[PDB]
């Protein structure tokens, strides 16, 4: 029950265990070259 | 005032700013706690002067 003004879909394929790396505000290598989030991201990361 | 030093410098070159904010924000509240009571401690005295 809250609303929101456009909603983005980002999809990809990684190896498993750098699923630490894609939360904010780390670094590493995929948080280096290839894919960087924001400090304050408001939003949620789901894999599998 | 309870963060890992007190020279902000230090703080800055040392760690990234996502988590400096910890420790700066620690500094920042006692620097202005303890400008607050200085200068309560000199309207006190201004009253008597």
């Amino acid at each position: 029950d809250l609303c929101f003004t456009n909603v983005y879909a980002d999809s990809f394929v990684i190896r498993g265990d750098e699923v630490r790396q894609i939360a904010p505000g780390q670094t590493g290598v995929i948080a280096d070259y290839n894919y960087k989030l924001p400090d304050d991201f408001t939003g949620c990361v789901i894999a599998w | 005032f309870g963060a890992i030093s007190s020279v902000l410098n230090d703080i800055l070159s040392r760690l990234d700013p996502p988590e400096a904010e910890v420790q700066i924000d620690r500094l920042i509240t006692g620097r202005l706690q303890s400008l607050q009571t200085y200068v309560t401690q000199q309207l006190i005295r201004a009253a008597e002067i």
